[PDB]
């Protein structure tokens, strides 16, 4: 009997200086066969938070429905909502709470810091993490990274003058990198979910992708 | 459970204009043998849901007793109150999860259908936990062959009528009778809408072996 | 995996009247690194090449037999060979060893004799000839440069664009990867040159 | 991973590199596998990052509690120790961590090292990852107790960077510390592919 | 082993074998499959003998104060349920195809089949055991509706002959029971008096 | 994978998708999957890729041969018998699960060869990760004696059942049919799938990458 | 373990090894010679299996000695390691395949000195320095940092002592004296054996 | 797979299922598992698809260039005799549960039965397959000696139709075949045709 | 592997260990203390398991010094023995059960010197002269051979150097140094490290 089933599902995050954008695909599928064409791994945490995750659904499920209690908790107490920051290091604890039964999941939490700046949180299915600009998380990650790392970082360019990462710009590379994750990864496709993290709130935005 | 016994197939499941309508053979099967070749595998949780399960037989009749004296615990109070399609689903996942994560799970693959407050629900929950919604569903089998059918007719038309989508279920297992080694060619038809849960059959289909003679 | 043991990467690419085959040049026994200039592209004649990925002992086996057999062949009927049937030569010569095949990925690149068209192909350990339009990867960091040339690809590229995005893929999928890396070589094939040069990579 | 440490006259010098594997892909190249205990403490991480991140941080907030109770800095043989009765618990049941815990205490510069198999030895000079075999042949070549803090901190930094061009594991950048009588101070944090153009 | 349960108008009919193998080996060539859990329930066992006298004797417990409390004459879908419990709690530990059949003043005669997994199905007659796959054609082509007490008798007889002849873990004599309103009737089976089928010959 | 065939009317209609997987991952976008036996004569192929084409290219020129000793047109029970002894000589070692059809002198005959050996003639049939789809389209509305547009619909349909369903076939639609006294091979027939509009350049200008070493040499 | 090092200089070849012959847990010999002279300037280190290494570094040996009595003058070392290369890569699918690491040094009137490296499974790579066994994992970072192409004789022998006294203090096995020997113009000279 | 022979006076007759699975999924819903070796000689195969046909290839060659030889009609026991050694001395390659069954001059109509191992037996009727356990009991209640050409289809087409519905791995439609000395005839039984019997229901 | 020896004379008791800390192929530390001091007269030498050595050898000498605390008087060496024995007798068929071989040395004022021997499975045995590791089967002949119960402590010393010398030259691990000391009527008194 396994417990564990891969679920397939790719969650990108790159964070600006004044937003932070998280996306993935939402095709949950099983071996060779397609669960469901809409099915989304963003949810919303917080005003400024947006956690991503990939994996086994079945701990995603139930990893999200932890967090969310954790954060009511956490309110009830404390008296004011839980940061980025705090999320990010609250997970940790949970990620590694069932170290010898772990959740198949990877998470990548993409909110605001105190300053107002872009934040993300990349973070390994037995608990650690860590802060980047940018981070991808699933069954194309290896096929995602990559690209951000040069298009993103301008790693390997000797003539670039390394324009600021602007959201217009950004809102671009998410749907051109996931362009050409559906093209090789065969659990990567049908549709892409875009949630753009601001002062004003959070945005969604939805966009097409292949079906085979 | 970590080996099933006495077993189900697939079961099908699509919404359409007006409510949920549910497919299931009356088949229990013990390996390659036909058993028990007139037990009902869809049970009407309450008004507005209707539940169908494949897989350990056994386990669809523990979850089936556990389902029934919820239901019954709640109507006692009669507040008004009463558990929608989407709640006994999200109770299943975390039942199945639950045992799941212990080690000792309910070899079942349930179709959860219901019609709540002007809206069709069709869910989906396997043993492992992992549930999701969809328009529509199909086990076992049928996900391999039902589905892609049902799936088909979706995409030219997106909603369906009760007759539409009845007459679709029949096309479904009619298929899975000439390709599902663990099927029977009796199966039982349930359809929710605003009056409530309906059962209908045993119902059979038109099977064809036009192709036996060529 | 016994094809993750020596590590190594090859890509190539197609442009509009040339083509491109680069690789790593790091040799190394699974996490240690022996050699940092392992010769992974080898010269079948002129303007066509074949680069090689997988086990290092059946890189240099294959590359001495394919070899073996070309010069045979080049002999025996007096011209050179064409793109296409050293692919066919290359299947061959792998699926004999069908039940004990050779642990290596090649990828061939090169300009048809005489028309000067365009050619890049990969074959699987069995020889499963694969040509297509535009590029082809085989390592043990392939995601990466699966990746790397979805998005930077384009139709009829030049000499010296066709470099620079063929250049830039590798650099980027060699860095994701542990067991890749230590310099690139790049050749890029013309109607009338050959030009190699290696690129300043991370030496890591 | 790649980190080494050794205790010369001038206090603990304390290396390691910034780089994490999810098997042959490379996860990160900017992970910090040097934590601060507190203002006289460091400690380094190899093996399991999820494994050496959470005991290292359990081991940080034990040593904060116990300053308040005894009104007193813990010493380095006291943390460690803390550490290795934490790890102990868990023997042989696929915990992976190989820290070493760096500080000046009472008795002066303390170097010690603690892996989950139980080990918890004292020293001058080590060395844990999966590289550290080849940061063991520069470092024991150019260690000396009489070096100075300049020459220490070219020791420690080419030692890091030998053993990431042999170790395929071991990367990225180069982040070196320096522990002394009033404290540790971060001394730099040099990438590896700028350290090659300047040995060569 | 090889259970059958049919049932009738007025009650019901049970039979079985009585051979007891470990092995290739009868270590008991007279076993009583049939167990009485009440006066009018009665219940084959097929499977581990071990495992099925532990649930027949627990459940007649059970049944048996449970009867004393309601001062009424116990359900025979009570029974079957009772055995259902511990057939699906103890299902990973347990190895029993119990077939219970017996009669009550509110439903008549009954025959359940709580198989292995430990679930509980109604029929109007059952199969069980290992000699049961020889007779499952046999059982579908010759039961038919409105059966007597007496064609019962003999359609139970004629089932488990055959598949006693075919089946290495079946044979020794013929246990029936005939449970009414009135009460029950055993009934044994010995050589002479046990069905015969001339063997086709050349 | 989802390769199929139909016997209709007056001919054999064959359909395969265009998808190469090497794992999880896209290898070929574009791989033919359809090979040509003899000129009445073609093959469906899934399984192992290596052993469908060694498979079916020796079996080609063998009918090849024989076709020019008798000097007649190839039979497709010769190709069937040829394919299924070889197949079953082997144990089924030889991944090659292929769908035979042809249009000889006793007719339009459609086989279907598995790995180990064993073939089967039916009216309709399917390979592949992706064959329950495809099968089920098939059990859903194919009719005996199909006109020619008939029966390329319904196999297109078949060939998109398992490319929008299975994760192990994509891309394009691939069909051929064999008639009495035509065979065409279209190449590709339908393209449901077709890669999104770049939405911004990631062009390498000149010199944006670094150069340790360069040699050019100037061939004749 | 069995120990061997590998230095090319610009007109010379340095290479050393272990003489410690060992079953289970004791030295049977501490002066064991795993240097093959395979010709006049070349030299063929082998270490791993324990009947393999003699029976490999000796068919071939046999082999390139021949050569020479037929064809009157000798293989060079690139010959000679593309030979050995070829013959341990022949039998490694085979049914007796030999397991040795080996380290061949020679020096060629036309072509100067040169150090192959080959592992167990075939794979030949030329290599201005290298080793074999677990006491490369500590010395292959000392010759690193302090190895230069242009490196003196007496260099390269004060650079292989650093190596050698790296394993004595860190290496756990016991290798208390090493075989030394250089190839250049004039041939192959034994040098003083390194004893600790 | 449920294959059957049976025969009476004049030649004998034969039957079976037309399911191939693979696993839980029909691959074939209508493969022709009776095959001719002969004008007048036929074979059942059960048991592995490829290693029946390929077996059924050979003999069908070897019987038909021995007849050729002979310049008569072959035996009914020489066909079975060549399928036995095959199947004999591949016993630990090959998986098949052939069934030769024809007519000859000499004998009339013979069945012969060899089984995995690889034994040839003749009998007045034989059963073979996975769904053949099932009808074991009512083909041993049922066959009585005397039947005719018409009581023997009748007999076979009841059987197997009784196999299909218990066994997962036989269904489809039921292929028949009465041999003779006048020849063979072929007929096919689907839907409508096919024996029902109606299932037990409360 | 690690190294211990014992050598109990007619007042006096000689034992020496191995100072030397490894992971996997290198040599952690060259000046490891396997000893544990137990009392005023006894000493506990402990090898074995990585994390188990230490966690065994220092929850007996917490007991041990405890019962001297509560008690005045110390713990005799026999006595102290049989404590350890019964401790690790206890967690042999437990859930964490110590993979420990020690040997206890001490003196007792009634008794004279004392040597006890202890494998993993909490057998325990009295000796002239015992010591543990796959060194033991190298020195135990030696010890055998010149041993003798009425050996002088300036003797002992000297048969312990050609134990240790034979170490050098025939095992095939590295052990340089060697802790020394002896337990007499005046306690534990430490002895220059026997170091090659
Ligand atoms: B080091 O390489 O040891 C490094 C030290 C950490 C970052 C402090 N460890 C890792 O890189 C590392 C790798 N992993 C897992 C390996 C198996 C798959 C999941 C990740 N954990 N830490
Ligand atoms: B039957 O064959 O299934 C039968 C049913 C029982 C009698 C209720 N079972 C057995 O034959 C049987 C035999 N045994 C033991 C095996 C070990 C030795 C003691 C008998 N258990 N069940
Ligand atoms: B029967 O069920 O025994 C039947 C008899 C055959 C048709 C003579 N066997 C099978 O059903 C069967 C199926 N297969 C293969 C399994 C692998 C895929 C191809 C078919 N082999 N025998």
């Amino acid at each position: 009997f396994s417990p564990y089933a891969f679920n397939g599902g790719t969650v990108l995050a790159i964070a600006g200086e004044d937003f932070s954008i998280v996306a993935s695909d939402t095709r949950l599928s099983e071996g060779f066969s397609i669960h469901t064409r809409d099915s989304p791994k963003c949810y919303k945490l917080t005003d400024k938070t947006v956690i991503g995750c990939s994996g086994f659904h079945g701990d995603c499920l139930t990893l999200t429905k932890i967090i969310e209690a954790r954060l009511k908790m956490y309110k009830h107490s404390n008296n004011k909502a839980m940061t980025t920051g705090a999320i990010a290091a609250m997970l940790s604890t949970i990620l590694y709470s069932r170290r010898f039964f772990p959740y198949y999941v990877y998470n990548i939490i993409g909110g605001l810091d105190e300053e107002g700046k872009g934040a993300v949180y990349s973070f390994d299915p037995v608990g650690s993490y860590q802060r980047d600009s940018f981070k991808a998380g699933g069954s194309a990650s290896a096929m995602l990274q990559p690209l951000l790392d040069n298009q993103v970082g301008f790693k390997n360019m000797q003539n670039v003058e390394h324009v600021p990462l602007t959201l217009d710009r950004a809102m671009r590379l998410v749907k051109d990198v996931f362009i050409s994750a559906a093209e090789r990864d065969v659990y990567t496709g049908d549709a892409l979910r875009i949630c753009i993290v601001t002062k004003e709130g959070i945005r969604e935005e939805t966009v097409p992708l292949r079906k085979d | 459970t970590q080996n099933p016994m006495v077993t189900g197939t697939s079961v099908l499941g699509v919404k359409f204009d007006g409510g949920v309508v549910i497919a299931a053979d009356m088949l229990g099967s013990y390996g390659s043998l036909a058993r028990f070749r007139n037990i009902s595998r869809i049970m009407r949780v309450n008004d507005s849901t209707m539940l169908g399960a494949s897989g350990d037989y056994a386990d669809f009749q523990y979850l089936k007793q556990v389902l029934g004296q919820m239901v019954i615990d709640e109507e006692l109070l009669g507040d008004g109150h009463s558990y929608s399609p989407r709640a006994i689903h999200s109770w299943l996942t975390r039942a199945m999860y639950s045992r799941r994560s212990k080690m000792n799970p309910l070899w079942n693959t349930m179709v959860i259908g219901g019609y709540a407050d002007g809206e069709s629900f069709l869910g989906y929950v396997d043993m492992l936990g992992v549930a999701y919604e969809a328009p529509s569903l199909a086990t076992g089998y049928g996900a391999y062959l039902a589905q892609p059918l049902l799936r088909e007719v979706l995409e030219k038309q997106p909603v369906l009528s009760q007759t539409e989508a009845r007459e679709l279920v029949e096309r479904c297992m009619r298929v899975l009778y000439y390709r599902d080694a663990r099927s029977y060619n009796r199966f039982q038809i349930a359809t929710v809408t605003e009056k409530g849960v309906e059962i209908e059959g045993p119902l059979s289909a038109q099977t064809n072996w036009d192709i036996a003679h060529m | 995996s016994i094809m993750s043991y020596n590590g190594g990467a090859v890509m190539a690419m197609k442009g509009k009247n040339c083509v491109a085959i680069a690789a790593d040049r790091r040799f190394g026994i699974q996490a240690q690194m022996v050699t940092t200039d392992f010769q992974k592209i080898f010269p079948m004649g002129d303007r066509l090449y074949i680069g090689l990925a997988g086990l290092a002992t059946d890189v240099q086996t294959v590359a001495q037999r394919l070899k073996f057999r070309l010069n045979l062949y080049e002999l025996k009927e007096g011209r050179q060979i064409k793109p296409y049937t050293l692919m066919s030569m290359v299947a061959n010569l792998l699926y004999e060893k069908r039940f004990g095949p050779y642990y290596t990925e090649p990828v061939i690149a090169g300009l048809d004799p005489k028309t000067f068209k365009p050619f890049i192909c990969s074959l699987d350990l069995i020889g499963c000839p694969m040509v297509t339009d535009d590029f082809v990867v085989s390592g043990t960091c392939s995601e990466q440069m699966y990746g790397m040339c979805e998005s930077l690809w384009e139709p009829n590229m030049d000499p010296e664009h066709l470099f620079e995005t063929i250049s830039q893929a590798m650099l980027n999928a060699v860095d994701r990867d542990a067991v890749s890396g230590m310099g690139v070589i790049v050749h890029v094939i013309e109607k009338d040159k050959i030009t190699t040069r290696t690129l300043k990579a991370r030496m890591d | 991973t790649t980190t080494l440490a050794f205790k010369f006259l001038h206090g603990v010098i304390v290396a390691a590199d910034s780089r994490a594997t999810a098997g042959a892909y490379i996860a990160s190249q900017t992970v910090k596998k040097v934590i601060e205990i507190n203002p006289y403490l460091l400690g380094t991480m190899a093996g399991g990052a999820a494994d050496c991140s959470f005991w290292e941080r359990l081991l940080a907030r034990q040593c904060r509690i116990y300053e308040l109770r005894n009104k007193e800095r813990i010493s380095v043989a006291a943390a460690s120790k803390l550490l290795a009765n934490m790890v102990y618990q868990y023997k042989g049941m696929g915990l992976s961590m190989g820290t070493m815990i760096c500080g000046w205490d009472k008795r002066g510069p303390g170097l010690y090292y603690v892996d989950s198999e139980g080990n918890r030895i004292s020293g001058t000079a080590f060395s844990v990852g999966s590289g550290s075999v080849y940061a063991y042949g520069v470092m024991d070549r150019g260690y000396s107790y009489d070096l100075k803090v300049e020459e220490a901190y070219d020791l420690a930094r080419r030692a890091i960077y030998q053993a990431t061009y042999r170790d395929a594991y071991s990367g990225g950048a180069v982040n070196l510390y320096h522990v002394r009588e009033d404290g540790w101070i971060r001394v730099s944090s040099d990438n590896v592919a700028d350290l090659h153009d300047k040995y060569s | 082993t090889t259970i059958m349960a049919v049932q009738f108008n007025g009650g019901v009919v049970l039979g079985a074998d009585s051979r007891t193998t470990t092995g290739s080996y009868i270590a008991n060539r007279v076993t009583d499959k049939l167990t009485p859990i009440h006066d009018h329930i009665f219940c084959c066992r097929s499977g581990s003998a071990a495992d099925t006298q532990a649930v027949a004797d627990a459940v007649t417990y059970q049944l048996g104060f449970h009867s004393i409390e309601l001062n009424e004459p116990p359900l025979v879908h009570t029974a079957a349920s009772l055995f259902k419990e511990m057939c699906y709690r103890y299902r990973e530990d347990l190895m029993a195809g119990i077939i219970i059949a017996g009669w009550d003043p509110q439903e008549g005669g009954q025959v359940y089949s709580v198989p292995m997994g430990g679930m509980m199905v109604r029929q109007s007659f059952a199969i069980g055991g290992s000699g049961s796959s020889y007779i499952y054609g046999y059982v579908d082509a010759t039961y038919r509706e409105g059966m007597t007490k007496d064609e019962c008798l003999q359609f139970t007889a004629n089932a488990l002959a055959l598949a006693m002849e075919r089946d290495g873990s079946s044979g020794g004599v013929i246990r029936l029971a005939a449970i009414q309103e009135s009460g029950v009737e055993r009934q044994v089976l010995l050589g002479d008096q046990i069905p015969k089928f001339t063997i086709a010959t050349l | 994978t989802t390769i199929a065939g139909v016997v209709y009317k007056d001919g054999i209609v064959l359909g395969a998708d265009t998808r190469a997987t090497e794992g999880m991952v896209v290898a070929d976008k574009n791989c033919s999957k359809i090979h040509f036996i003899s000129p009445n004569i073609y093959c469906c192929g899934a399984g192992t890729a290596a052993d469908t084409d060694m498979t079916t290219q020796l079996i080609s020129s063998n009918l090849e041969l024989h076709s020019l000793t008798t000097g007649r047109l190839p039979r497709v029970v010769t190709a069937n018998r040829m394919l299924k002894q070889m197949l079953f000589r082997y144990q089924g070692y030889i991944g090659a699960a292929l769908v035979l059809g042809g249009v000889d002198v006793t007719g339009p005959h459609l086989y279907s060869i598995y790995p180990h050996g064993s073939t089967d003639k039916l009216p309709y049939v399917t390979m592949g990760s992706g064959s329950l789809a495809a099968m089920a389209v098939f059990e859903d509305k194919f009719r005996p004696d199909m006109e020619e547009e008939e029966a390329k619909k319904l196999v297109s349909e078949a060939i998109a059942a398992g490319i929008f369903n299975d994760l192990g076939s994509g891309s394009n639609i691939d069909l051929c049919v064999i008639s009495k006294s035509k065979l065409d091979f279209l190449r590709p027939f339908s393209v449901p799938n077709k890669k999104g509009t770049r939405l911004g350049r990631y062009r390498c200008e000149k010199g944006t990458t670094a150069v340790l070493t360069e040699k050019v040499t100037p061939l004749e | 373990m069995e120990y061997l090092i590998g230095i090319q200089g610009p007109d010379y070849v340095l290479v050393a090894s272990d003489r410690v012959a060992a079953s289970n847990i004791v030295q049977m010999k501490d002066d064991h010679d795993k240097m093959f002279k395979m010709s006049e300037k070349i030299l063929l280190l082998c270490v791993g299996e324990a009947g393999d290494t003699v029976q490999f570094a000796e068919y071939i040996q046999k082999n390139v000695q021949l050569y020479k009595m037929r064809n009157g003058y000798e293989l060079s070392p690139t010959a000679a390691a593309n030979f050995t290369r070829r013959n341990l890569a022949d039998c490694l699918r085979s049914r007796t395949p030999y397991h040795v690491n080996l380290l061949l040094a020679g020096y060629d009137e036309h072509e100067g000195p040169a150090l192959y490296y080959m592992d167990y499974l075939a794979a030949l790579a030329k290599a201005p320095f290298a080793a074999h066994g677990y006491g490369a994992f500590l010395t292959l970072s000392i010759l690193d940092r302090y190895y230069t192409p242009t490196i003196s004789r007496e260099r390269a022998v004060e650079l292989l002592r650093k190596c050698l006294e790296e394993l004595q203090k860190r290496f756990i096995l016991n290798l208390p004296t090493f075989s030394v020997r250089v190839i250049d113009k004039d041939g192959i000279h034994n040098l003083e054996n390194i004893a600790f």
